[PDB]
């Protein structure tokens, strides 16, 4: 009965991911004075299915100079981690109830970068190597600021348990207490998921395709699935962290609907941002994260440590 | 036997064609936005202080329930 729950978690996420691509194509089209897919099925509803079937019936190729083991391993790691990172999310109940869900999510995020790194290295191509090194630089840019922002925000929660975030935001959204950090956190997510304006690991206009230039058909589709799943997952995490839906223990579907709508709003905001802005230079991203985000993050961490002691508002559950 | 007919501008001329830049200000003052942010932060702080004090009281109550049940 637990396997049924695992499947009911993972399959709808993939279905959601497939449809997310259709939505982005349409949203991008209408923001660009066009329509997007509206021919394959009504309103392009069959377009993701056609894309998946085309990708999984095409010939995959092994580069002659590539390292086969790592080349095959990297997409499996990417997709498996993208699927795994959904299990502690309370919606309003988690599939896996952890005492430390935030730290688990951080560790799995840190492990997810190695799919990009090993695909770029094992491709044995110059553009893939450039993309992998850009991924290294991106992680060095965002990691510490992201972690300290998480710590500062969770100082108001009292623990690292995700479900407690529902109780913390019972009467007011946490954003109203931490709207500055939230903005930075949002930007960090954009850097964490390699999304525009920080789409540097792929960098289509500069590196052709970056780390996944040598990948074709099914492994490439798996990389795409993992990236879009990570986008949806991080927006869901942001919605849980900063926009707390009211939970009724006898009517959890209300919480589920609220949470899903907030997550969809955040994802559409991601697509909007992609439609609106140019691309950073990957040294400018590091300078932004280390010379602007880090000092404010440290000062706000100091302030958020001092604040509950000052006002006698320390949360329970040591 | 007819007049010469050609593609010509209308008698008089054409209406003016705008070409200069138009990027209107359309913005609040800096003090206004800073004040709105600070006020939002203060409201959130007050709400969270009340809620966290209540949560501490509830935690104490259930801890005492455990204490009563322990022997
Ligand atoms: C006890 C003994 C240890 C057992 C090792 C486990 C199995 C790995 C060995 C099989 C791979 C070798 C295949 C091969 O050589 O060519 C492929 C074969 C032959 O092609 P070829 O071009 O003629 O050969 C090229 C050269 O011969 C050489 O081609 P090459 O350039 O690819 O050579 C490199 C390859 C060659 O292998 C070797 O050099 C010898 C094998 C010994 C490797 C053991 C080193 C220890 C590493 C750490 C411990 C890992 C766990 C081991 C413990 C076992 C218990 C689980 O070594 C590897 O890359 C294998 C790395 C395995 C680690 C995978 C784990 C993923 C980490 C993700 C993060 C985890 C999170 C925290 C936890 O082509 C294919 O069949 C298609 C692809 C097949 C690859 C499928 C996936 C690879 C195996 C996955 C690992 C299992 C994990 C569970
Ligand atoms: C500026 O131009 C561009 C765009 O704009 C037009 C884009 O959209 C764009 C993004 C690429 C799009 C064309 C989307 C492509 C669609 C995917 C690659 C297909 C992936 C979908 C499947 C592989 C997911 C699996 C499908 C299943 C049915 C899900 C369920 C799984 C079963 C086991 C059940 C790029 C890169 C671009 O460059
Ligand atoms: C169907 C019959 C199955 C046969 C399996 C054979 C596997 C194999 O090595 O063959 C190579 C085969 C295709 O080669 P060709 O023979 O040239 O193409 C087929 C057309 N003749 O390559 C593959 O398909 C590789 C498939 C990968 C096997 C799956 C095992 C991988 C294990 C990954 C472990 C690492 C996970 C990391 C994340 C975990 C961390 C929490
Ligand atoms: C790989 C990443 C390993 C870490 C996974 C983290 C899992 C996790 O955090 O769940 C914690 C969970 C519950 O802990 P609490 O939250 O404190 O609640 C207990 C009080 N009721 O702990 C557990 O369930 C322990 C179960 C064993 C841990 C799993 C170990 C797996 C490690 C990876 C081995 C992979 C297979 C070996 C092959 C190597 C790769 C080729
Ligand atoms: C009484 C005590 C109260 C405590 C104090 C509270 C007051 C705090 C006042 C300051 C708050 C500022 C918060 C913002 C933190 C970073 C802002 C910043 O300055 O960064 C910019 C840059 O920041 C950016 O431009 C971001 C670029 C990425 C853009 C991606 C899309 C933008 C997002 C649009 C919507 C944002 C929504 C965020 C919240 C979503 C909800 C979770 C610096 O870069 P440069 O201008 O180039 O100058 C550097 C050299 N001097």
């Amino acid at each position: 009965m637990f396997m049924i729950n695992i499947l009911s978690l993972i399959i709808p996420i993939l279905l959601a991911v497939a449809f997310l691509t259709l939505v982005e194509r349409k949203v991008l089209g209408y923001m660009q004075l066009r329509k997007g897919p509206n021919v394959v099925g009504p309103y392009g509803l069959l377009q993701p299915i056609a894309d998946a079937l085309k990708l999984f019936t095409k010939e995959p190729l092994r580069p002659a100079t590539s390292s086969i083991s790592m080349f095959i391993i990297a997409p499996i790691l990417a997709l498996s981690l993208a699927l795994t990172m959904w299990v502690p999310l309370p919606m309003p109940y988690p599939l896996i109830n952890m005492n430390l869900g935030v730290l688990f999510m951080l560790a799995m995020s840190s492990l997810a970068v190695y799919s990009i790194l090993w695909s770029g290295w094992a491709s044995n191509s110059k553009y893939a190597l450039i993309g992998a090194l850009r991924a290294v630089a991106q992680t060095i840019s965002y990691e510490v600021t992201l972690a300290i922002i998480l710590l500062s925000v969770l100082l108001m929660n009292g623990s690292y348990t995700l479900s407690t975030l529902i109780t913390t935001q019972e009467h007011i959204w946490m954003i109203f207490t931490s709207w500055p950090l939230a903005m930075m956190w949002f930007i960090s997510t954009l850097a964490e998921t390699n999304r525009a304006p920080f789409d540097l690991t792929e960098g289509e206009s500069e590196l052709v395709s970056g780390f996944n230039v040598e990948y074709a058909a099914g492994p490439f589709a798996m990389f795409f699935m993992a990236e879009y799943a990570n986008i949806i997952m991080m927006n869901a995490f942001t919605a849980i962290l900063f926009l707390g839906a009211s939970h009724d223990p006898h009517t959890p579907e209300l919480y589920t609907i609220n949470f899903v709508l907030k997550t969809l709003a955040l994802t559409i905001t991601f697509l909007w941002i992609r439609a609106s802005y140019p691309r950073f230079r990957y040294d400018q991203l590091m300078h932004l994260l280390w010379k602007s985000f880090l000092p404010l993050t440290l000062a706000l961490c100091m302030w958020h440590i001092s604040l509950p002691i000052m006002t006698a508002s320390i949360p329970p559950q040591s | 036997a007819s007049k010469v007919k050609q593609d010509m501008p209308p008698p008089g001329g054409y209406g003016p064609i705008d070409y200069k830049r138009n990027l209107p200000r359309r913005g609040l003052s800096g003090y206004s936005m800073f004040a709105v942010g600070i006020g939002t932060l203060l409201f959130g702080y007050w709400s969270m202080m009340k809620w966290n004090r209540e949560r501490r009281r509830l935690q104490i109550e259930d801890f005492e329930a455990r204490i009563a049940l322990m022997p």
